[PDB]
């Protein structure tokens, strides 16, 4: 049997949030802020991925430039050998050729 | 301190001198004469507009909207939107008070 | 089981004008009315009022 | 399949046609939802259609619950005590008018 | 006395402005108190709800970073050597442990490393969307303008009771400019207030517009949107960034 007996506690939101109140406000600054930023400015995230989409080829090459300096032995080791089988993979194997 | 003057009830109902009262606060507001068409003068003087619209809508309650604030170029326009009536009932309420058969009842668990 | 008048969509005047109806007859509703009491019914209802005293 | 179900007889109720028809409906049981787009179309059919209807075949008893509900339903009684509950979540009114004229 | 307030930019030769009541927030049923027109390519341009839809979900998705991550076949612990010998035994062939197939294994195509899911949209269409949401907040009858939004009090149960009374709905974004000159009133009062929100007219935003039911602008409010908003319109190409000097644009 798989199916849970009795049905979940209700999982209550709070629609309006501290965060959820003010999503997007400055975005769009760029615009009606005269361009001293961009709206790229305003991402929070990974140092070599901030305004960037990229493949997981081009992820994992971008991560081992930008960070692959101070990274750890073998998270080092691992994205060595990531770059090296996706190279095997995107550049020798599938369809459409 | 200025806690709570009551809701208003956004119903409607136009009044029977609703010419002469026209007639008269153009003839108030304006300070002009009748001579052939009353309501055909324009309104693109923005303070004219102005103060009929807020006597108007100081007198009988309701107020144009802004999207009918934009399509009012004429005198006959607010004429035209003063004769529209609406009505400010639930839907239960206006559905109650239909011509309900014998065979229909209708509850409201709101 | 119980009886369709303690179940929620229930409304007797209704459903003595659809018994009218769909028999294609005309009751007068009175001796309609009249017919579908009963004398147990009356007892029971009156030894439920006593029991209990309400006038 | 027809040896996994039951079956019966072709028969009429109570022998309608040889006296006088009657119609077989007693009641339409509608719960219909104030807000929520899953009963749009039975909001429009209450709006539109259900007093024609209650006009049209007066044996029948229609009531409207207004009631929150996720999904709406129609629930139709007949005269030998059978019980037929059929839900109208998200469907037109002509659909709406199809099902209840059907039942 | 009225406050009237005519657009300074050039309208058009056709396309007549559209217009809207001057409300205040000192009274408690002080609206109309002055009339203002806007200028019609900004508050009304075509409705336009493909670049609602755009805009919306550009500015929901282009900062979002994902930071799911499995461990594939080459990354769980352990795996090494192959266990029971390619022929010998009559159980199946495998090479590994820790391969998919296997309790604790890797996942084959399981979600690999923080994703990004950034792009951006042409600036014209980001322009578009903001006029569009501007006009449908304004047909709708949901659009108020103030000549400055000033409370008597600055508790919120005014707030709450004035938004109640003028019938403007559950949520409401207000909105001044320069975030320097709001009041201390308004401030004191929408900072405990939770669907009642003050932003500087830099943060204007379709998201935020459609979130709230109404939208609350202020007389320089309106002609600063009016400009950023029609300098889109009538201009070249950018020959470098627009942070440059440009002797037309500051
Ligand atoms: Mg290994
Ligand atoms: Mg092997
Ligand atoms: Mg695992
Ligand atoms: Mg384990």
């Amino acid at each position: 049997i798989g199916i849970r007996l009795t049905l979940p506690p209700p999982k209550v939101v709070d629609r309006w949030n501290e965060k959820r109140a003010m999503f997007g406000v400055y975005d769009n600054i760029g615009i009606l802020g005269n361009f001293e930023k961009h709206p790229k400015e305003l991402i929070r995230g990974p140092i070599w991925l901030r305004g960037w989409k990229g493949n997981e080829l081009q992820r994992c090459i971008r991560k081992r430039k930008m960070v692959g300096s101070r990274m750890f032995a073998d998270d080092l080791h691992n994205l060595n050998k990531r770059i090296r089988y996706l190279y095997k993979h995107f550049n020798r194997h599938g369809k459409f050729r | 301190i200025l806690v709570c003057p009551p809701l208003r009830s956004r119903a409607y109902t136009p009044p029977e001198d609703l010419q002469s009262r026209l007639e008269s606060y153009v003839k108030e507001v304006f300070g002009s004469s009748l001579p052939s068409n009353w309501q055909d003068i324009s309104l693109e003087d923005s303070r004219l507009k102005f103060n009929l619209l807020a006597h108007l809508a100081d007198d009988l309650g309701h107020v144009v909207p802004n999207s009918r604030l934009h399509q009012m170029c004429r005198v006959r326009d607010v004429l035209d939107f003063y004769n529209v009536p609406i009505q400010d009932r639930s839907k239960f309420d206006e559905l109650s008070a239909s011509n309900l058969p014998p065979n229909l009842k209708i509850t409201w668990s709101y | 089981p119980v009886r369709r008048s303690e179940k929620p969509n229930w409304d007797y005047h209704a459903e003595i004008q659809a018994f009218g109806h769909r028999l294609q007859e005309n009751f007068s509703l009175d001796l309609l009315k009249t017919a579908f009491v009963n004398s147990c019914y009356i007892k029971s209802e009156e030894a439920k009022r006593q029991q209990l005293g309400i006038e | 399949t027809a040896r996994g179900t039951p079956s019966r007889f072709l028969a009429s109720v109570l022998h309608n046609g040889l006296g006088r028809y009657v119609q077989q409906l007693q009641r339409l049981s509608f719960s219909v939802s104030r807000d929520g787009a899953s009963s749009r179309g039975a909001r429009e059919f209450v709006e539109r259609e259900v007093i024609d209807f209650a006009r049209r075949n007066p044996g029948v008893v229609i009531y409207v619950n207004s009631r929150p509900c996720c999904v709406p339903r129609v629930v139709a009684e007949y005269l030998n005590g059978a019980v037929r509950e059929e839900s109208i979540h998200c469907k037109s009114v002509e659909e709406i008018s199809t099902l209840v004229q059907k039942l | 006395e009225p406050v009237l307030r005519k657009v300074e930019l050039p309208v058009p030769t056709h396309r007549r402005p559209v217009q809207a009541w001057v409300e205040s927030l000192r009274g408690f049923e002080q609206e109309r108190v002055g009339l203002a027109d806007l200028h019609p390519d900004v508050f009304a341009t075509a409705p336009r709800l493909d670049i609602l839809h755009q805009v919306a979900m550009w500015q929901k998705n282009f900062k979002r970073i994902s930071y799911a991550k499995t461990k594939t076949r080459a990354e769980v612990r352990g795996g090494g050597r192959k266990p029971w010998p390619q022929k010998g035994t009559g159980r199946a062939r495998h090479g590994s442990i820790r391969s998919p197939l296997w309790r604790g294994g890797g996942v084959a195509h399981g979600p690999r490393g923080p994703t990004s899911y950034y792009y951006m949209l042409p600036m014209k269409v980001r322009a578009l969307g903001l006029k569009v949401a501007l006009t449908v907040k304004l047909a709708q009858d949901d659009l108020h303008i103030m000549d400055s939004l000033e409370l008597p009090t600055g508790d919120p149960q005014y707030l709450t009771e004035l938004a109640h009374y003028r019938r403007w709905g559950d949520s409401v974004l207000l909105v001044d400019l320069t975030h320097e000159e709001m009041p201390q009133s308004i401030v004191e009062a929408t900072s405990r207030l939770k669907t009642f929100n003050l932003i500087p007219a830099v943060g204007l935003n379709v998201h935020s517009m459609l979130k709230h039911q109404t939208l609350v602008l202020t007389l320089p409010t309106v002609a600063f949107l009016e400009d950023k908003l029609l300098w889109q319109d009538s201009r070249y190409r950018p020959l470098y960034p627009f942070s440059l000097p440009y002797s037309d644009f500051p």
